[PDB]
């Protein structure tokens, strides 16, 4: 999938790799600050922070930071530290997401007129990449920009840009704008971006300044692009944090053609899922939330693509570790679900889950974990047997269902909407 | 592009050393009473020209494995389909190369993880040549009585359970592979069963879209109703709404889009499919389901009522002699 990169990541890549005739100003002049920053050392590394006034703003995939009072403009370093005091380390809500402001960027302030702000965007679609230009960049950008489709095999030369896109642009700026945009588009293509927006791009008598950058890259292109991407980082959306379990599962997912994916939504949630399949895992999630349980849904997660019994054990062990971190009055629930697999060996996979339940049987009982299983596919009868079997041999209560139960029925069960029909067990 | 992709005479080349998926195809072939195996040959660059054992019913038989695609093509000019199990790294190259062979009219691309910029190029060239791409990142699809892409529909016991050995009147298209086998199961329990089912895969730019297949189905007289399992992400499903409004789509369509839960999360969550990400409000499952409903599409309240509305539409089609 396409994954957002931080402003800092994108800007370093552009500063490294863009080819233009433009003089791009202030290359690599940015500093990163967190609540743990050693500011003496920061200023040892970035003496330019004293050389002129500054801009400070969070770099956490927050949009519309200016409208949120989250861009500090034309400040002395001391003014920056004052601006950050009520912000850095504080909880903040943006839209409907709540997170800590913990990662900020400081850059030279760049004096300019509003007539020197420009909007540029490039984004991918089925038929190619659209390139947007407007001579009214800035926070009030608001079906008014020039916009050009570049086809899948088409090239974008400065000459094309002046022609299609720069019609409204100051004549003296056309050459440098065209050069920069052609370079940006080449950069965009070579590094497998899918979205790249610079708002604003500034062009003064002294050259081209990139004041803001938002971008997504196609993370599947790592095998092509790793030399240039380097150790590229894909930050969570604002509102979430990253857990080593997620990074752990991800490492598993990168080693085989099997898909293994974990996202923690609410670690304290009492409703856990270990579902097979992209679509199915979505559907169960849909159902858990259609039935009111969104606040208790702990994770989005799916295995699939025929994971081995070992891969399956290591997935399940992570889930079972994360739902036995903290008890809950009403206990916990685990939804081990899926469609009727096409080729995943249910018996091999559930034998991995069983062994993980077996290893965590003690904790699972002490958190009052109740397990519901529904599954089809190759060898699924032997899959179900071994789930029922570990259920007895540990005292845990496991309710095992097959192709005869509707896929999501088990969720209504696990939440009390409907009774548990023991007349479908193992069927 | 085309309306018919597969028949009981379809012959395929499999790219890759997938003896389990090929055997499962031949088992499907045998109980569908096909005259001949659906896999004419396999290409594997990692080995030289040889022969693999397979079972046609109880009889051991031989499929030729080629190192070079150009040999396999030249020897088996009856092949018009290729099922590409190449890993993500190789899939682009081998798929471009397949489309240098005019005999190939359909390609299934199994691999997940192909960069979107490459899939777009595949699409430009497929569109150029009239070639139908199913995928990437898909298990494939199944045409009961006729042909099965790879692992689709699993082993024999499931083919028999869901009556995928003969066509009914219900076609479907899904983004999800595993859920396509659930649809197989639901449709076969609520109707006379599947006529044809295709998983278009989860990628941002699928090689063939929902509307691509919805139209094929509208023009297949064996097809009397159509089921679509949509998904949050992109705006494809709206083309269905258009196709009814324009009078192009007349057969009843049932449809449900998964990913409604995303509306309730306080932050963006990337689901398993690479395309299952809404970038504007209209791309949400909830918006899409609601627009389908107002356009004349039969939309259940939740996936839980999916089986019930399918059956509802099917029964009315029988009552009025359409089936
Ligand atoms: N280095 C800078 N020099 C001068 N003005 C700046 C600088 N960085 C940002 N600005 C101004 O602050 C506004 C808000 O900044 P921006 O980085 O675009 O954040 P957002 O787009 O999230 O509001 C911009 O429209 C621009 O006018
Ligand atoms: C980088 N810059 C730092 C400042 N200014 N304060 C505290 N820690 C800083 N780091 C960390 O040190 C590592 C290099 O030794 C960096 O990778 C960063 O984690
Ligand atoms: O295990 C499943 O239910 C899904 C899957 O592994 C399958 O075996 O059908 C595959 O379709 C996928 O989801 O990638
Ligand atoms: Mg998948």
């Amino acid at each position: 999938s396409a994954k957002a990169i931080s402003e800092q990541t994108g800007k370093e890549l552009l500063y490294k790799f863009i080819c233009t005739t433009s003089a791009i100003q202030n290359r690599f002049k940015y500093a990163r600050v967190t609540p743990d920053t050693d500011w003496a050392r920061l200023l040892q590394d970035h003496p330019w922070l004293l050389s002129q006034n500054l801009v400070v703003k969070p770099d956490q995939l927050i949009k519309r930071r200016g409208k949120l009072g989250l861009v500090g403009v034309n400040l002395t370093l001391d003014g920056v530290k004052s601006w950050l005091k009520p912000r850095l380390g504080q909880e903040a809500t943006v839209g409907k997401a709540t997170g800590f402001l913990k990662n900020f960027l400081i850059e030279p302030f760049v004096p300019h007129s509003q007539a020197e702000e420009f909007y540029v965007c490039i984004y991918a679609t089925r038929e190619g990449d659209y390139v947007l230009f407007h001579h009214e960049g800035g926070v009030d950008v608001g079906a008014k920009a020039q916009k050009l489709l570049v086809g899948v095999d088409e090239k974008l030369n400065p000459e094309d840009i002046k022609k299609h896109l720069l019609v409204h642009a100051p004549e003296d700026k056309k050459e440098i704008l065209a050069s920069f945009i052609s370079g940006l588009f080449n950069f965009y293509e070579d590094l497998y971006f899918t979205y790249l927006e610079i708002n604003p791009l500034v062009v003064t008598k002294d050259g081209v300044y990139v004041l803001d950058l938002a971008a997504k890259v196609d993370a599947t292109a790592d095998y092509i692009c790793k030399v240039k991407w380097g150790d590229i980082e894909f930050p969570p959306p604002f509102g979430r944090e990253a857990y080593p379990e997620e990074a752990y599962i991800a490492d598993l997912d990168a080693k085989s053609g099997a898909s293994l994916k974990l996202t923690l939504l609410n670690p304290k949630g009492r409703i856990w899922t270990m579902v097979a399949g992209g679509g199915a895992s979505v559907v169960y999630s849909d159902t858990i939330c259609d039935l009111g349980g969104v606040n208790e849904l702990a994770n989005y997660g799916e295995y699939s693509g025929a994971p081995s019994e070992q891969q399956t054990y290591d997935y399940a062990k992570t889930i079972l570790s994360l739902m036995t971190r903290e008890k809950h009055p009403d206990g916990k629930i685990l939804i081990i679900g899926g469609s009727i697999a096409n080729f995943t060996n249910v018996a091999a996979t559930f034998k991995g889950i069983v062994r993980a339940i077996r290893d965590y049987q003690g904790p699972l009982k002490e958190h009052e974990v109740t397990i519901f299983v529904r599954r089809g596919g190759p060898n699924y009868q032997e899959g179900l047997r071994v789930m029922g079997e570990v259920g007895k041999t540990t005292g845990i209560p496991i309710h095992v269902f097959g192709t005869e139960t509707h896929m999501t029925a088990i969720v209504g069960m696990a939440l009390g909407h409907r009774p548990i029909p023991e007349n479908l067990y193992f069927q | 592009k085309s309306t018919t992709l597969f028949s009981r005479h379809t012959k395929a080349i499999v790219w890759g050393m997938q003896t389990r998926a090929v055997q499962g195809m031949l088992d499907f072939d045998y109980v569908c009473s096909r005259d001949e195996p659906s896999v004419a040959a396999m290409v594997y660059p990692f080995t030289g020209d040889h022969k693999q054992k397979f079972y046609w019913g109880h009889k051991e038989i031989l499929i030729p494995v080629f190192k070079n695609m150009a040999d396999a093509m030249r020897k088996h000019p009856e092949v018009d389909v290729l099922i590409n199990f190449a890993s993500l790294r190789s899939a682009y190259d081998s798929t471009m190369e397949t489309m240098n062979y005019a005999q190939i009219r359909t390609i299934a691309i199994i691999a997940e993880g192909i960069p979107e910029a490459l899939t777009r190029k595949l699409i430009k060239k497929a569109d150029q040549k009239g070639v139908t791409i199913i995928g990437p990142a898909t298990v494939g699809g199944i045409k009961p009585g006729c042909f099965k892409i790879g692992n689709t529909g699993g082993m024999l016991d499931n083919i028999l359970a869901s009556k995928l050995y003969r066509p009914g009147s219900v076609a479907y298209v899904s983004r999800s592979g595993g859920m396509s086998n659930e649809l197989n199961n639901i449709i076969s329990r609520t109707t006379d069963g599947v006529y044809e089912g295709v998983a278009i895969g989860g990628d941002r730019y699928p090689g063939s879209t929902f509307m691509d297949h919805v139209l094929r189905y509208q023009d297949t007289p064996g097809v009397k109703m159509i089921v679509v399992l949509g998904e949050i992400g992109g705006t494809e499903e709206y083309k269905i709404c258009r196709g009814i409004k324009e009078g192009r789509l007349t057969k009843p369509i049932v449809c449900w889009c998964i990913g409604t839960c995303a509306t309730m999360f306080s932050s963006e969550v990337q689901f398993g499919h690479a395309g299952a990400c809404a970038n504007q409000a209209s791309e949400t499952a909830v918006a899409k389901n609601q627009a389908l409903k107002e356009a004349g599409v039969f939309v259940p309240r939740s996936f839980d009522e999916l089986g019930e509305i399918i059956q509802s539409v099917y029964e009315d089609l029988v009552a009025n002699g359409v089936i």
